[PDB]
Order: structure tokens, then C-alpha cells, then sequence
């Protein structure tokens, strides 16, 4: 019944980081361009 | 950076509500994307196959080749 | 605790939250789920959201002026 939301004044700089604490994967929305950074991308099906 | 859906990604920008990108490949059309090295089609429907005026053509494969021509085939050349 | 405090509850919000860094457990893996839509907002200066990343019923919406894609370097 409600709209989970996940708001800024900025980027919302969603990232991983691994023991180390270094950058694998990122995914900025920013204001202008919405950057995924990373190893790979995919789009699947339900059916694969 | 999986993604999954029934339908799929898509992407529009708003300053035009065009889509720009999408993959429900039945609705939209594809079209070639600009500054492509090369392109693996498994069925190619060409007119001509031409080099430009520097290097030589290369039908280069490790499998048989097999061309048939329905109303003939003619070969010229300077060397054969 | 001494360097914290732990919450094995629903907590359960009934007016907005605030914070700068969202982060989740290093045993277990962040969820987040809703029954309509969850979206993912930016905002300009003047407070206007120019890019959305929105989870919708059926399929994911990206809406932005660009949409790069790179490796890690
Ligand atoms: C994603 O989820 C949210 C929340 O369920 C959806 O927002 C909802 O949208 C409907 C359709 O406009 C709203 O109903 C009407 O909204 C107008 C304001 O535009 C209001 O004046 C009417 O009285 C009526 O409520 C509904 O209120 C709104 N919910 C919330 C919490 O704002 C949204 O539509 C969903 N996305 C999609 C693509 O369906
Ligand atoms: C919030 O997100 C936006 C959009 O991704 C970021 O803007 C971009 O940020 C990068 C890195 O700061 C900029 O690259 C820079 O390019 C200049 C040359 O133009 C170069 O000299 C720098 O060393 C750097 O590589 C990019 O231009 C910029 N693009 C736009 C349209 O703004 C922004 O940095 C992010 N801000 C934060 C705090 O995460
Ligand atoms: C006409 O076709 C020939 C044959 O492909 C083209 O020559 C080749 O052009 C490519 C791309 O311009 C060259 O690749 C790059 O070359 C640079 C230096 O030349 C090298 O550092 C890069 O690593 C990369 O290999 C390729 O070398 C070049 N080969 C030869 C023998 O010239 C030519 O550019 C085409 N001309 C036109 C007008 O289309």
C-alpha cells in the first residue's frame, strides 16, 4: 500500500565493496547521466 | 549488474519521451549503433561485399565454403 | 552496546528518515522490496529529480539525458 523511496539532493552513489574495501561494481544516478560501472551487464528473461 | 523482468530494460530520455533504448524487441525496431569494429550475424542478406581501394578482400574460414550460384557463376580476374 | 547499538526489531518509521550512509550487514545481503515500485531519486539544485532509477511493476525504467556503461577502470 505505500512507495518505498530513496531521495537526495546529490547523486545516489550505490556501490559494493569487497574486504578490502576497494570499488567492483557502481551504479550513479546522478543528475544528468546514470552510470553502471562494473565487470559485465545483463538483461534476462523469466524463462532465462 | 543483472536485471530481470518479463518485458526488460528500457530507457527513454524525458527532455524528448522518445525511447532511446529498449529490449522488447517485438515493439521497437533495432537499428546499428555508430562505431562498430565488427558484427557475428548468424544470416546476412548482402547485396555486395567490396573492400575499399587499399587492402584486399579475405573470405578467410576454418569451415568448407560453399558458393552456388543458381544462374551461373563468372570469375574475372587478371591471375586466376 | 559500547560502539553501538543493536536492534533486533521492526522498526517501524511513522514519519521520514535521514542519514549518508546506508549500509548493510557483512553476513547477510540487503533486500528491499514493495508490492508497487520502488524508485530511486536525484535531484539538481534546485531540488528538481532528473534521473530515476525506478523498479516498476513489470520492468525496469531508466529515465536520465545519458546512460554510460564502462569497466572498472
Ligand atoms: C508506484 O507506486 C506508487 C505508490 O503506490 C504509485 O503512486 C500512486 O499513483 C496513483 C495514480 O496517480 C495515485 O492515485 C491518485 O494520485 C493523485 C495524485 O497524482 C491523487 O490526487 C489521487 O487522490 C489519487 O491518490 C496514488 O495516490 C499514488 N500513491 C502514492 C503513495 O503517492 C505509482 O503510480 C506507482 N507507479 C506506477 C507506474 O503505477
Ligand atoms: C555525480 O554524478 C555525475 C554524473 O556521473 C558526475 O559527473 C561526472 O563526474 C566525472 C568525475 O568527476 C567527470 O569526469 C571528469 O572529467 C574531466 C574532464 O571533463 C576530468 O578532468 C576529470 O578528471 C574527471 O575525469 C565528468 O565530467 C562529470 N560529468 C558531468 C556531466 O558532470 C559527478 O562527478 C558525480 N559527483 C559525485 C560527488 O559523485
Ligand atoms: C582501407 O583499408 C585498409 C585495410 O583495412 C585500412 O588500413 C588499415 O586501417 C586500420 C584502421 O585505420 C589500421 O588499424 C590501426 O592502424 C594503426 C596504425 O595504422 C595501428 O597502430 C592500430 O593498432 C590499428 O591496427 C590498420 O593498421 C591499417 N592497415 C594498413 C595495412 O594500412 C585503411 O585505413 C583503409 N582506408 C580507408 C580510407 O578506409
Amino acid at each position: 500500500g505505500n512507495a518505498l523511496y530513496f531521495k537526495s539532493a546529490r547523486n545516489v552513489t550505490v556501490n559494493i565493496l569487497n574486504d578490502q574495501t576497494k570499488v567492483l561494481t557502481q551504479l550513479i544516478t546522478g543528475p544528468k547521466a546514470v552510470e553502471a560501472y562494473g565487470k559485465k551487464f545483463e538483461v534476462k528473461t523469466v524463462s532465462g | 549488474t543483472s536485471i530481470t523482468s518479463d518485458i526488460g530494460m528500457q530507457f527513454f530520455d524525458p527532455r524528448t519521451q522518445n525511447i532511446l533504448f529498449s529490449t522488447d524487441y517485438e515493439t521497437h525496431e533495432f537499428h546499428l549503433p555508430s562505431g562498430v569494429k565488427s558484427l557475428n550475424v548468424q544470416k546476412a542478406s548482402t547485396e555486395r561485399i567490396t573492400s575499399n581501394a587499399t587492402s584486399d578482400l579475405n573470405i578467410k574460414v576454418d569451415g568448407r565454403a560453399i558458393v552456388r550460384g543458381n544462374e551461373g557463376v563468372f570469375i574475372m580476374g587478371k591471375t586466376i | 552496546t559500547k560502539d553501538g547499538l543493536r536492534l533486533e526489531g521492526e522498526s517501524e518509521f511513522l514519519f521520514p528518515l535521514y542519514a549518508k550512509e546506508i549500509h548493510s550487514r557483512v553476513d547477510s545481503s540487503l533486500l528491499l522490496q514493495s508490492t508497487q515500485n520502488v524508485t530511486v531519486n536525484a535531484r539538481n539544485s534546485d531540488g528538481e529529480v532528473t534521473g530515476r532509477l525506478k523498479v516498476g511493476p513489470q520492468m525496469v525504467e531508466v529515465q536520465s539525458q545519458q546512460f554510460q556503461i564502462n569497466s572498472r577502470e
